[PDB]
């Protein structure tokens, strides 16, 4: 499961050059392949979704992400090696380097209660996407930090039990 | 389940006897042997060869109608008892090394009248069911015909219940007929024990002659 | 035999539940805790 | 019976089986032949099986002194249990006709050299001698030649009772002597409050339909006496009654169109669409209890002293009438309808009990669109089945019978009433392959009561299910006609034997069983021919396994045995894990007494015999009787202490009761199995 | 563009004359030009089902009287006591059960069975004769 | 999924009755039930496992744990509601009662460098009886909670990055 070989590149391909890099298509087609990086299809779904509860630098923050994300998957998906390390690799930088040059921390400092509360504890253990994001968010400011640490312990207390009650208190 | 064949009437037992009787064909299976339908007429093997022969166990026994005296055997666990003399399963290969070795038995039985087939009864002494091994083993029942290959009908469990188990053939009549000539029965399992094995034809009319 | 074989709890014919069950699972039931007295029925 | 051999020079032990279970309280002549080659073995009279496997002589002459002949047991104490009357062994093989000769002239025999011993047990000490560890076993008087007829018939393969027979119906049918006028009383449930305003079936009903009843009935010889009684009680009456709507199945998850009621709570909620009025779905006693609401209102909790819905069972219990002079008629509201409540057949434990009768919808009891189904309820309440019970009634097609031809003992058990499936309209209905035999059927009765058919096109009866109706007046509701006329003898006397100036002829007793006059407030109903008491058990009792102190009353396991299948796990019996609720793990028995079950019998007497239907026996046992111990009460308190026996399936156990001089009126059956199923038992003086 | 369908038919179950197709879908493109039925131009099977050398057989008695062994001659082998009988059949089409003898006919210059009366065979002995005892048999 | 009445109560109650109270018997014929209570016999299995490092005082709690856990288990199983809360309320119930009665604390005490790193993630996560087991060695011993939280943490890493950058330090 390690080559992205088991489903083939030739469709996938036409489908980014077939769809638009405006909407989210191009995540569309991403989302089914044979290593597991699902979750950015989730990404633009929900930004997308949500996007009225955002102010106008918000959803201008939102349209110009996509957009440079969307740029970067049709762009720099040309020449590379087929394996899935080197997949998380370059997803993870893109994702990166695109949500570090458009001023997250801004959106994050502008409207934070909605960008902590509108997350969801089922499906972000298992995209990585999502841990990119979240390990990315809470570098910006303390109380945004604090909020998704809230959360995460309002999600403790909702799903899983288990680090709710061992080390509640860290020292 | 009675009969009385005196003047003073005394009566006695007759699904459980030895003896069949004229009126004993069309009810008791278990004594008189396979029932044939009406429409029907059923031949038994000749000439049948065998793979693991040897002088415990030849393979002369599956020629004519078996016995139906021999009861079936529940959770069989030894076979030194005189079986072969009615029956026949393999005697080279002991349970041991066909549990492990995993290889295989076949029963070749030819025939003397070439027929077309309608049925095949195989009927056994046993389900081959071990004391120990409560596993079900499925035996394979081909077909052989003469300048041709097979025309195969599947796979069965051995049931007691019904020890003249009967496979249908299946054939379409949009493909011509074949005339059956011997049948080859395959099995893993060394528990299985054959004690003959038959054709069921046609007696009004033969599909063979007329469809040259 | 210095300890009384573990009061029989080694061999099948001393204990209540007919089975041998020792302490380490790693241990070989022919090896190092089987039943070595010779005044059980095992001989 | 079997019979096993093995000689000298065979390797290979044969054993011979017999053809029937064998009868736990008949005499059989057992009789064993070899003669060299076949081996046969007749019971009574009739040869069984033969095997012609074992050759030559059973040992040679040169052992002849190491061979003994046990009688009774073996060297590993294979122990007999019963009489042992004449034994008879032979130094040649004798057939069939000297089988019968040495029947028929019992032990009176002269010496012969083929007569090897002939011994009746006057003096054992002469040829026999006990084990010098044991003991002898002890010499009664008994008598093999006590009957010279057999006055018991057997009922058919998917028959009853004893009018089932073949012999028996057709005495109803040729004869028009048994076909008299009779009265027949009966009786209606009326439910009213405490002020006498509102009754469940009005009287107006009430007054159509015993014309209606008496119309169609006047026909036939069947007369109906009307006696309408009227119960006050405002708990009984305020409240829901349900007939087919079972207790378990209300707790159960499962849903189920027999409890679907507001009253019901839509079974606790298992059945809506959805899964106060709404949040009491199954408040925990806060809609249950008076001081907050009515309890009639929104309470369906099953354990509850007080619900909404009430069973027909429980209704019987409270109100506790008189089935044995009267018929009673109950009523009940049921989602379903479309039949009314469950009648008890004649050859239930329940057709002369306070918990048996006819239940009926109360709104449908005396209107003109479905009078005729309170009809077909007096058929089920009178022996006869249902007309498509051959075909629709069908469980599988390899049944012991199915009604594809008319008969006496198939089916329907009569000849008049054509082979029909289960159809609701009128005439005859069109092919199908719901029918595993039949594709065509032709005059249907569809004019019988028996049918599902609507009001008008049922009608009448066949003249062959009248013969049942004026048989089953006689052998289980002789008590309800006020007439004082025996049961006749519903069968021919039977020529025994004959000389040149006289002829011995017998019959049998009549129809009813009862070998005394029928006298009211007496033991004569249950006496036998030779002053002989046999009862079955009145009150039973058993601990509660979840409670300390309990102390449940079964049911089930008081009357006559009434099981379809004996070997099959039935509900008609007692268990240990039955008596919990089904809401909770059953636990397990104790060790060293047992779960036990505590049997009262009405009548004290000095006990004879012991007979205990067991029904069901799981697989694997510890110790080797199912049944742990057997303690006999008395009314001094000496518990009479019995030791384990091995229960059979099919066979009910039996024990013969020595030295016991004190009345037993109750047994105890400590028992450590799980699933013990104990149906019956009775008390023979 | 003509799509045939088999006819599976299982020759236990007796034949029947077919007299109508229906053809069913849900499909609403479904365009037929015509459907025919194959049959067989040759027969209707529902009106259908509505010298031999001398012979010498060891340790028998040959007690028939088949003095000319043309094309049905009957005759009759049966063991004699202490043999057993054994049958390898040639050329048959029904079986009965004659019992200890047998019925062996003539057909085309040759018999339809082969039998042979084997003797008896008697078991090794081990044990269950003679209790600690060493058995040598010095013929079989 | 709520009645333990899909898996038959007469075959795991004759399972029960007919094995041992020495042995892991109980515990296999416990583990195959219609509600979740999967793990009792993973615990009985993993401390007959590594005895061998215990000492006489940690090999003797052990026994007698699970001679305790065992006759519990075949005592109180006889009369309850058939509910799967009911059925978690009594296995932990019986566990607590089993494990503080027999010094819990003593073989934390004794040997605490087998008891913690024997705890394995994924085989804790989905177990309630693990779970239990966990707490109450972490409020048997301050050290010893202290080296299973480290435990906990190599596991984190090994495992699931979330609970280890969100909340390593709580306040
Ligand atoms: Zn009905």
């Amino acid at each position: 499961k390690g080559r992205l070989s088991l489903q083939n590149t030739a469709e996938i391909q036409h489908c980014l050059v077939n769809a638009g890099d405006v909407g989210c298509g191009v995540f569309e087609c991403f989302e089914n392949n044979s290593c597991e990086i699902r979750g950015l299809h989730g990404i633009c779904m929900t930004f997308l979704h949500n996007a009225g509860k955002f102010d106008a630098q918000g959803k201008s923050f939102i349209k110009d992400a996509l957009k440079c994300k969307a740029h970067a998957l049709r762009h720099r998906f040309g020449c590379i090696s087929r394996k899935c390390p080197a997949i998380r690799e370059m997803v993870s930088q893109l994702q990166r380097e695109c949500y570090l040059k458009h001023d997250l921390c801004a959106a994050a400092q502008e409207n934070t209660r909605v960008i902590v509360e509108m997350i969801h504890f089922k499906d972000l253990l298992l995209h990585e996407p999502y841990v990119d994001l979240v390990n990315l968010l809470l570098t910006c400011g303390e109380e945004v930090k604090e909020a998704i640490t809230h959360s995460v312990q309002v999600q403790c207390e909702q799903n899983w039990g288990s680090l709710c009650s061992i080390l509640s208190f860290c020292t | 389940s009675f009969n009385c064949i005196d003047e003073p009437s005394r009566c006695y037992f007759h699904d459980g006897d030895g003896v069949c009787e004229e009126f004993e064909q069309k009810t008791s299976i278990k004594d008189c042997g396979v029932y044939t339908p009406q429409g029907f007429l059923d031949q038994w093997a000749s000439n049948a060869s065998v793979s693991h022969q040897d002088q415990q166990c030849p393979g002369w026994v599956i020629i004519g109608q078996p016995a139906a005296s021999q009861v079936c055997r529940t959770k069989v666990i030894d076979l030194s008892e005189g079986i072969s003399q009615h029956a026949w399963y393999p005697c080279t290969i002991s349970y041991p090394y066909s549990q492990l070795a995993q290889t295989t038995f076949w029963l070749r039985a030819y025939f003397s009248q070439p027929m077309v087939a309608a049925a095949v009864i195989v009927h056994l002494v046993t389900d081959g069911t071990y004391y120990g091994d409560q596993k079900q083993e499925t035996i394979s029942v081909q077909l052989l015909d003469t300048k041709d290959q097979s025309h195969d009908l599947g796979l069965h469990v051995l049931s007691c219940r019904n020890n003249p188990l009967i496979i249908p053939v299946v054939h379409d009549l949009s493909q011509p007929f074949y005339h059956s000539q011997a049948v080859r029965v395959s099995f893993s399992s060394p528990l299985v024990a054959i004690s003959g094995v038959a054709l069921r034809s046609f007696d009004n009319f033969d599909p063979v002659t007329l469809s040259s | 035999a210095f300890c009384n074989y573990d009061g029989g709890d080694c061999c099948t014919s001393t204990v209540k539940t007919k089975k041998v069950t020792p302490f380490p699972m790693s241990c070989d039931l022919q090896g190092d805790c089987a039943c070595r007295d010779p005044q059980a029925q095992e001989h | 019976y079997f019979f096993s051999l093995k000689t000298d020079r065979a390797r290979q032990v044969t054993t011979i089986n017999a053809h029937r279970s064998y009868l736990p309280g008949q005499w059989v002549y057992l009789a064993a032949t070899y003669d060299g080659q076949f081996m046969k073995l007749y019971v009574n009279g009739a040869q069984v099986a033969t095997s012609g496997e074992q050759v030559g002589g059973i040992f040679s002459p040169l052992t002849q002194k190491c061979k003994v002949l046990m009688l009774g047991g073996s060297a590993l104490n294979h122990n007999y249990r019963g009489y042992i009357e004449h034994f008879s062994l032979w130094k040649v093989a004798r057939t069939q006709r000297e089988i019968l000769s040495d029947m028929e002239t019992h032990g009176a025999h002269t010496a012969l050299p083929q007569l090897l011993l002939q011994e009746n047990w006057d003096n054992v000490k002469h040829a026999w001698s006990p084990m010098k560890d044991g003991s002898s076993p002890k010499v009664e008087f008994s008598n093999a030649h006590g009957f010279l007829l057999d006055t018991s018939l057997e009922p058919p393969l998917c028959g009853q009772t004893l009018c089932d027979n073949t012999e028996v119906i057709a005495s109803y049918n040729q004869l028009s002597s048994f076909r008299q006028p009779k009265v027949v009383r009966y009786r209606v449930v009326n439910l009213y409050e405490d002020d006498h305003k509102n009754p469940t079936v009005t009287r107006e009903q009430v007054d159509f339909q015993h014309h209606q009843l008496a119309e169609a009935f006047k026909q036939y010889n069947i007369s109906w006496e009307l006696d309408v009684l009227e119960v006050s009680n405002s708990s009984l009456r305020r409240r829901l009654i349900l007939a087919n709507c079972d207790i378990s199945k209300i707790g159960d998850e499962n849903c189920d169109p027999e409890c679907n009621h507001t009253l019901t709570g839509h079974d606790g909620g298992d059945c809506r669409h959805l899964r106060d009025m709404d949040c009491n779905y199954e408040d925990g006693g806060e809609c249950c209890d008076p001081e907050i609401t009515n309890v009639t209102q929104t309470c369906f909790d099953p354990d509850s002293p007080h619900r909404a819905y009430l069973d027909v069972n429980e209704l019987k219990n409270i109100l506790k009438l008189d089935g044995s002079t009267h018929l009673n008629i109950f009523f009940a509201k049921s989602s379903e309808e479309e039949l009314a409540g469950v009648a008890t057949w004649p050859w239930d434990k329940e057709a002369l009990m306070h918990l048996g009768g006819i239940v009926l919808n109360p709104s449908f009891y005396g209107m003109p669109g479905h009078t005729h189904t309170m009809i077909h309820e007096i058929g089920h309440s009178l022996g006869l089945y249902h007309v498509f019970r051959g075909i629709s009634e069908i469980q599988s097609c390899s049944d012991p019978c199915m009604e594809t031809e008319p008969s006496f003992e198939t089916g329907d058990l009569c000849n008049d009433t054509n082979p029909a499936p289960k159809h609701k309209s009128c005439g005859d209905p069109g092919p199908g392959n719901d029918t595993c035999g039949f594709h065509s059927f032709f005059n249907t009765p569809y004019n019988n009561f028996m049918s599902y058919a609507d009001d008008d096109c049922t009608d009448s009866f066949t003249p062959n299910q009248v013969a049942r109706m004026h048989c089953y007046l006689d052998l289980v509701y002789q008590g309800w006609q006020p007439s004082r006329k025996p049961a006749p003898v519903a069968l021919a006397p039977q020529v025994l034997g004959h000389t040149t100036d006289s002829v011995t002829l017998e019959w049998f007793p009549p129809i009813d069983g009862h070998f005394f006059e029928r006298e009211l407030g007496s033991a004569c109903h249950l006496c036998l021919e030779g002053r002989i008491l046999v009862q079955y058990a009145s009150n039973a009792s058993s601990p509660m396994p979840c409670s300390p102190s309990g102390h449940w009353s079964p049911r089930e396991a008081e009357g006559h045995p009434d099981v379809e299948q004996p070997c099959k796990s039935s509900v008609r019996t007692w268990s240990p894990n039955s008596a919990v609720n089904p809401h909770t793990v059953p636990p397990a028995c104790p060790e060293p007494q047992g779960c036990y079950l505590e049997l009262e019998f009405l009548y004290p007497l000095v006990p004879e015999s012991l007979t205990i239907w067991v029904t069901f026996v799981s697989t694997d046992w510890d110790s080797s009787g199912a049944v742990n111990d057997i303690k006999l009460l008395a009314v001094s308190g000496k518990n009479i202490s019995l030791g384990p026996q091995n229960v059979f399936c099919d066979v009910p156990l039996t024990i013969r009761l020595w030295d016991v001089g004190e009345e037993v009126y109750g047994i105890q059956i400590y028992t450590l199995d799980e699933h013990l199923e104990i149906d019956a038992a009775m008390l023979t003086s | 563009n003509p799509l045939i369908i088999p006819v599976v038919h299982d020759l236990s179950q007796p034949f029947y004359h077919s007299q109508a197709v229906r053809v069913s879908f849900s499909s609403p493109l479904v365009a037929i030009s015509g459907v025919a039925l194959r049959s067989f131009d040759n027969f209707d099977p529902v009106t259908l089902s509505s010298d031999c050398p001398e012979l010498a057989v060891e340790n028998a008695s040959l007690n028939c009287s088949s003095s000319d062994r043309y094309h049905g001659a009957q005759c009759t082998v049966s063991c004699r006591t202490g043999y057993v009988l054994q049958i390898r059949r040639d050329d048959e089409l029904i079986k009965s059960q004659t019992g200890p003898s047998v019925t062996v006919t003539c057909t085309e210059g040759k018999w339809n069975k082969q039998v042979a009366c084997e003797p008896v065979d008697c078991s090794i002995p081990d044990h269950h004769q003679v209790y600690a005892a060493s058995f040598s048999c010095p013929e079989g």
